[PDB]
C-alpha cells in the first residue's frame, strides 16, 4: 500500500492508504518530506586546482575549507 | 516540514520515483494511468501530463538516464511492459511493448549506464530477463537476451549501481511465497564473461520470512557492498569480495524491529549513508552508521 | 668532549620551554630555536606538532557527532610513526618533548 522514493536535495516523498494514516480504502495520500549538499556545490566552486605553484594552492584550498566550518580538512591541506 | 499534494488518482498510489537531476516524479495508480509533475521556482509541483498507459494494475515505474533523452518504464498486470519516450513535443508516445512474459509483471529496473540501454523485468512464475537495445537511437528494437528461473515467485529487484572495473553485474532477486517450509528468499546472480551467462552466486540462508523490497547502496568509492532487506524486521548485509562465481564473506550488521509490525518499501540516498523505511504504522525512519559501525536511528516522522 | 657523538645536546637543552597553559607559542619557539642550532627535521616535526595539535581539533562528548582527530591517519599513525623513527637513533630528548606536548 506504500511507496517510497529519495530525492537529490534531500526530498523524501512518501504515500500510504487513507486507512494507514462505500470504503475507505478506496484512496491514498501523497506527501513530501522537504527535509543538505550544499557544502558540496559551494566548495567545488572555489578550488584552486591548477595554475599557481603548490604553497599558494594549499593556503588557498585551506582558507576555503576553513570558511565552511570544516576545520580537519584544513588542517590536512595544510600539512599537506 | 510536510508539504501536501493532491493527486487526484482514483485509486491507490503504488510507486513514487524521481528523475536524475531531482526536478521531476512520476506516479502510477491502480486507476491505470501514470501522472509527471514538474516544479517551478515557486516550489509548488504541477501535473504536466496524465494518461492512460495499460488495461490492468500498474505496480512500478522507473525513469532512464537523461542521456538516452526522456523515457521511462512501467510494469502493469496484463503480462506486458512498456517503454515510453516524449522527445516528441509535449505529449508522451509508446515506443514498443514488451509481451514475452506469460504470467503477472512484478518489477522493471534499468541498468546503469556503462552497460547500455538495458531493461530487467521479473515475474511471477520465477523467471526474471534481461533485455537491450542494439542501437540507441531506436527504442522500436529491443532484444531478449539472457533468461533466469529462480524457482521462487519474485517480488522485488534490484542492481549493483558500482563503476569499477573490478565489479562483475550483478542482480539480487527476492521471493514472496508464504508456504509453511522454510527456504531461502533471497538469491543473488553474478554474470561471468567468459561463459557469457549468469550464474547463481551466493544465497541468504538466515531469511525465511517473505522479503518485500530489496535495494542497494550507491558506492562511491568502497570496496565492498551494502544490502538492505524489507521483511518482518529491517536488516542490513555486507558482502565483501575475496582475494567461477566470487565468493564472499556474509555478513548482517542490522536487525531492527522498531516499526513493530510489516516493512514495505526501503531507499537509500545519492551518497549512500542514510536509509528509508516504511511499516503498516505509516511513519518513516532515518538510520545511520557512527564509525562504531553501529546504526543508531535518527528520525522518526510522520 | 665526544658530544658530536650522541643525539642529544646541551644547548637545545637550555633553549627549549614547555608551558601547559599555551602550546602554540612552546612549539613556535621551539621550532626557532631548533632552525637556529641547525638541525631541520626537528624545525619540520615542530612544524606538524604546531599543526596537528591545535584547539580546533577538540574531540566532542559523542560518538554520534563527528570521526575523532585521533583516527584520521594523520593523528595517531603519525605519531607512532614519529616515535618509531625516534627510537631507533635513541634520541631521548626529543621522544620527552614529543610524549608530552601531546598529552
Amino acid at each position: 500500500p506504500e511507496g517510497l522514493c529519495y530525492g537529490l536535495f534531500g526530498d523524501l516523498a512518501f504515500a500510504a492508504k487513507e486507512s494507514l494514516v462505500f470504503a475507505g480504502l478506496a484512496s491514498s495520500a501523497l506527501s513530501v518530506f522537504e527535509t543538505g549538499m550544499r557544502w558540496f556545490v559551494d566548495t567545488a566552486e572555489r578550488y584552486a586546482l591548477a595554475g599557481r605553484p603548490l604553497a599558494e594552492l594549499c593556503d588557498h584550498n585551506a582558507k576555503v575549507a576553513r570558511e565552511l566550518g570544516r576545520n580537519q580538512v584544513a588542517q590536512t591541506w595544510t600539512m599537506l | 516540514v510536510a508539504r501536501s499534494i493532491a493527486a487526484d488518482h482514483k485509486d491507490l498510489i503504488h510507486d513514487v520515483s524521481f528523475d536524475f537531476h531531482g526536478r521531476r516524479m512520476a506516479t502510477c495508480s491502480s486507476d491505470q494511468s501514470v501522472k509527471v509533475w514538474d516544479k517551478s521556482e515557486s516550489g509548488d509541483w504541477h501535473c504536466t501530463a496524465s494518461w492512460k498507459t495499460h488495461s490492468g494494475s500498474v505496480w512500478r515505474v522507473t525513469w532512464a538516464h537523461p542521456e538516452f533523452g526522456q523515457v521511462l518504464a512501467s510494469c502493469s498486470f496484463d503480462r506486458t511492459a512498456a517503454v515510453w519516450e516524449e522527445i516528441v513535443g509535449s505529449h508522451w508516445v509508446k515506443r514498443t511493448t514488451l509481451v514475452d512474459s506469460r504470467t503477472s509483471v512484478t518489477d522493471v529496473k534499468f541498468a546503469p549506464k556503462h552497460m547500455g540501454l538495458m531493461l530487467a523485468t521479473c515475474s511471477a512464475d520465477g523467471i526474471v530477463r534481461i533485455y537491450e537495445a542494439p542501437d540507441v537511437m531506436n527504442l522500436s528494437q529491443w532484444s531478449l537476451q539472457h533468461e533466469i528461473s529462480c524457482k521462487l515467485s519474485c517480488s522485488c529487484i534490484s542492481w549493483n549501481p558500482s563503476s569499477s572495473r573490478a565489479h562483475s553485474p550483478m542482480i539480487a532477486v527476492g521471493s514472496d511465497d508464504s508456504s509453511p517450509n522454510a527456504m531461502a528468499k533471497v538469491q543473488i546472480f553474478e554474470y561471468n564473461e567468459n561463459t557469457r551467462k549468469y550464474a547463481k552466486a551466493e544465497t541468504l540462508m538466515t531469511v525465511t520470512d517473505p522479503v518485500h523490497d530489496i535495494a542497494f547502496a550507491p558506492n562511491l568509492g568502497r570496496s565492498f557492498h551494502i544490502l538492505a532487506i524489507a521483511t518482518k524486521d529491517v536488516r542490513i548485509f555486507t558482502l565483501k569480495p575475496v582475494r567461477g562465481p566470487t565468493k564472499f564473506e556474509i555478513h548482517i550488521v542490522a536487525q531492527f524491529d522498531n516499526h513493530n509490525s510489516q516493512v514495505w518499501r526501503v531507499s537509500w540516498n545519492i551518497t549512500g549513508t542514510v536509509l528509508a523505511s516504511s511499516g503498516d504504522d505509516g511513519c518513516v525512519r532515518l538510520w545511520k552508521a557512527n564509525y562504531m559501525d553501529n546504526w543508531k536511528c535518527t528520525g522518526i516522522l510522520k | 668532549d665526544i658530544a658530536c657523538l650522541l643525539p642529544v645536546h646541551k644547548s637545545l637543552g637550555e633553549l627549549y620551554i614547555l608551558n601547559v597553559n599555551d602550546i602554540q607559542e612552546t612549539c613556535q619557539k621551539n621550532a626557532a630555536s631548533a632552525l637556529l642550532v641547525g638541525r631541520k627535521d626537528l624545525v619540520q616535526v615542530w612544524s606538524l606538532a604546531t599543526v596537528a595539535t591545535d584547539l580546533c581539533l577538540g574531540p566532542k562528548s559523542d560518538p554520534d557527532l563527528e570521526t575523532p582527530w585521533a583516527r584520521h591517519p594523520f593523528g595517531r599513525q603519525l605519531l607512532e610513526s614519529l616515535l618509531a623513527h625516534y627510537c631507533r637513533l635513541r634520541d631521548v630528548q626529543t621522544l620527552a618533548m614529543l610524549c608530552s606536548v601531546f598529552e
